[PDB]
Parts: C-alpha cells; structure tokens; sequence
C-alpha cells in the first residue's frame, strides 16, 4: 500500500511521518524533497511518501500520484490565512485521473493549540461536505503530543482494507 | 542562495541514478528541469522500456 | 533561469536516452555538486553496467 | 589505434572560435552559431580517419565541468581568440590548470590561434609565450595560425596532429 503525505509547509508532515513510524517527536528541517519510510499498522506494511510542501515545490506533487492507495492531508489548524491555499491545492489534486479512487484523509493537525480552528470551520473552508465520489474523514491531531493519529490510522485501514 | 531547484534535484537524481522509484524520479526531472513536451514523451518511453 | 538548467537539460537528456552515459553521469554530478560519496557509488555503478556488457556475449 | 575512432576534446574561452572549427572540420563550412551553454559532439572525419569530438562550451561558470570529460582523450585543440588580449591571461590558467589532470596525460596539444584573419591579431610567437606553452616540458604540444571563417592553418593544424597521434610510443 502506497501513502501520500501533503499539505504545505509547516503543517507538520515530516512530524506526522516520524510520530507514526518511532512513536516520538523529532527535530526537522523543511523538506526540500521528500522522505520515504515503510510503517507498520495493524500488522501491515505502508510506504509513506511525505512530500515537501514550500511553495517553489508544491507544483511537483502531482509527479507522485501514480499508484496512490491514499493521500493524508495536512492542515495546520492555526493557519487560518492559508486555508485557502490548502483548499485550491486539494481541489487541484482531486480532479486528477491517478488519484479517482484514492482514500483521503485529513489530519487537522496542531489542535494541541488553543489557537486552533474546530474540525468543522476546517472542512467547510476546504469543501470537504461538497465533495463527490470520494471516501473521506477528518481527523483532530497534534503531531506533537500524540493525540488523534492512533485513531486516524485505524480509520484509513479498515476503509483501504474495504476496497 | 542556490536555487532551491538544485537541493530537490540532488535527492531526485541520486535516487534515479542508483535505480530506485526511476519512473517517478523520471517524471520529476523532466517536471522540475521543464524539458520540451518531445523530449520529456523520449525520455518516458525509453524508461517504461527498461525491462525489469 | 538559471544557466545550470539549459546546461542540465542537454546533458540530462543523453543520460536519460542512453548516450556517453559514465561521462553524461559525471557531469550531472559535478554541476549538481553530489558529495563525493555518493557520486564514487553511482560511478561504480555505471562501471558495473558496463562490466556486465562487455562480458555477456547476448 | 589510428585504425580505431580516437577522442578529441575542443576547449577554449567562450567566442574564441571552437564552434566554427568544429563545424569547419565536420562540413567544411562556415555555419551559424549562438553561445553552447552545453556541448556539441559530432563525428568528424579528417584524412578518411575518424574522430569524436567534442565541442565544450566556454563560458565561465561551465568551465569548471570540462574536466567530466577528459577521460580517454586523445588530444586537446585548445582555441584562443588571438585579438582578445584582455583574457590571453585567463586563456592561460585554464590551460594550467586542465593539463595538472591525470585523465590527460597522454593528451597532445594543439592550439589554435584562431582569427588571424583579423588585423590586431596577436602573432603566434607573442601568444605562444603568454600561454606560457615554451615552459611545457613534459608535454607535446605545437601552435598554429588559424581562422575558422577563412579556412588557413586548419589543414595543417591537423596534419600536425595526426603525425603526432600515428608516432605515440
Ligand atoms: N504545536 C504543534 N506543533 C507541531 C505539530 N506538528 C508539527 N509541529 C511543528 O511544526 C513545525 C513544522 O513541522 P514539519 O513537520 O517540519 O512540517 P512539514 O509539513 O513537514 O513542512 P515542510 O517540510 O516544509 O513541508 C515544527 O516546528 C514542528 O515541531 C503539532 O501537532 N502541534
Ligand atoms: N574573424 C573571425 N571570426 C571568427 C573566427 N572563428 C570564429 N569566429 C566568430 O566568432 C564568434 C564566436 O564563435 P563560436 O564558434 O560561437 O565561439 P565558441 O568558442 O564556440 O564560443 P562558446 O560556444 O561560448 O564556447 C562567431 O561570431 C564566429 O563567427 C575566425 O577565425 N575569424
Ligand atoms: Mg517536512
Ligand atoms: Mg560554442
């Protein structure tokens, strides 16, 4: 099974990648590239691509898409100026012929902050409800505390392991 | 500052270069370098051609 | 644009095809400034392919 | 060897001429050209021998990937623009600085004084000692005359070179 990490920068993708694979938090870099790690969930094997997300970058996502299970996108909770920007990405990708049958879930991530946006501003302001012929949940996370990924993950399984 | 361009190229290419993910690496080169759509339709057919 | 693309795309463009491929990977990574590591283990590669060439008879 | 198609590299400051000799040599024409921010290699058959060869563009911050392709090289025509006195000093370091390379030690070299069709043309005596080519002890080398656009001093530029290469130990 082959696993898209997206969202744009500073949401907390490559965070997301390391608490799934070692359970902990660990220090990052912006991603100039991408990193590739194998995860075991529920006795299961996922290769999980964590795709940069800068701006000069993003454009190059869609390189990836070939022969994708599932996309988890990441939106930072906080960043209510960029919503935007994340909604106008994850339309873009979706009207792509490569991920027509992807699953999608979104990780509403840094929900550790009081800062943070409800589960529900997040998907009207991405269009989430209006969207059509697609599998998809939201999901409150903090990458770095831990809260919401075991739960996430469970969802994203079950949901691949019905087709 | 270097264009950021040669950082993402540097980890595109060694992995394309030591055989690993080619056709993803193949698609992302000639995306990120913008090669004319001919060369970059050259370029994709000889590489679906490498036989496993 | 930088000059280094144009550079990157002719010399890019005769790897990908096949053509002078030990010299065209020399250069790629010299312009792309690989560290030496990496670039011996893709050079030994590129020798090993050829190797492989020169002793199969098929 | 002679038999065998041999390696030629064509090296010098962007505009000295290295192009235009290339093309001179393959077609026997004058052809138009813009400035290689790459490299040109064509098949260039001289006295029915056969040779690669390899045009390298000379702008300066491509100058540093010549030496990517110094393996296996027979002989370096090294271009100079004989009316540019302003860079004869950087014609030169980068003619020290390629023959420290081990890839070419075997290499001859050839340079072209190239536009010598032009009346402020450096005589070849004054930029065979700007180069510094009498100081080169421990390799073959010779200059000539040349002007791509006129044709004069190619042939026996070449005729050098091939004599030399048939009589390497
Ligand atoms: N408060 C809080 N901070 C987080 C959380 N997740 C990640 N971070 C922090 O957010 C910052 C950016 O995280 P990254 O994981 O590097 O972000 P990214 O999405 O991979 O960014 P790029 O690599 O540029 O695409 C880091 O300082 C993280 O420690 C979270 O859940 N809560
Ligand atoms: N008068 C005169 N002009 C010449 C001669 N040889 C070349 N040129 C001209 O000089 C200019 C540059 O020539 P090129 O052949 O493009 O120079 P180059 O060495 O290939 O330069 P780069 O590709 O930048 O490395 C062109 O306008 C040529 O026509 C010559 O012998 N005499
Ligand atoms: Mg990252
Ligand atoms: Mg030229």
């Amino acid at each position: 099974m082959r696993i898209l990490i997206l969202g744009l920068d500073g949401a907390g993708k490559t965070t997301i990648l390391y608490r799934l694979q070692v359970g902990e938090v660990v220090t990052t870099i912006p991603t100039i590239g991408f990193n590739v790690e194998t995860v075991t969930y529920k006795n299961l094997k996922f290769q999980v691509w964590d795709l940069g997300g800068l701006t000069s970058i993003r454009p190059y996502w869609r390189c990836y898409y070939s022969n994708t299970d599932a996309v988890i996108y990441v939106v930072d909770s906080c960043d209510r100026d960029r919503i935007g920007i994340s909604k106008s990405e994850l339309v873009a990708m979706l009207e792509e012929e490569e991920l027509r049958k992807a699953i999608l879930v979104v990780f509403a991530n840094k929900q550790d902050m009081e800062q943070a946006m409800t589960s529900s501003e997040m998907a009207n302001s991405l269009g989430l409800p209006a969207l059509k012929d697609r599998k998809w949940q939201i999901f409150k996370t903090s990458a770095t505390k831990g809260t919401g990924l075991d739960e996430a993950m469970e969802w994203l399984v079950e949901t691949l392991k019905s087709r | 500052g270097e264009p950021t361009e040669f950082e993402y190229l540097r980890k595109v290419l060694f992995e394309y270069m030591m055989g690993r993910e080619t056709k993803t690496m193949a698609k992302v080169i000639t995306t990120v370098l913008k090669f004319p759509d001919d060369q970059t339709q050259k370029i994709l057919e000889r590489e679906d051609a490498r036989l496993m």
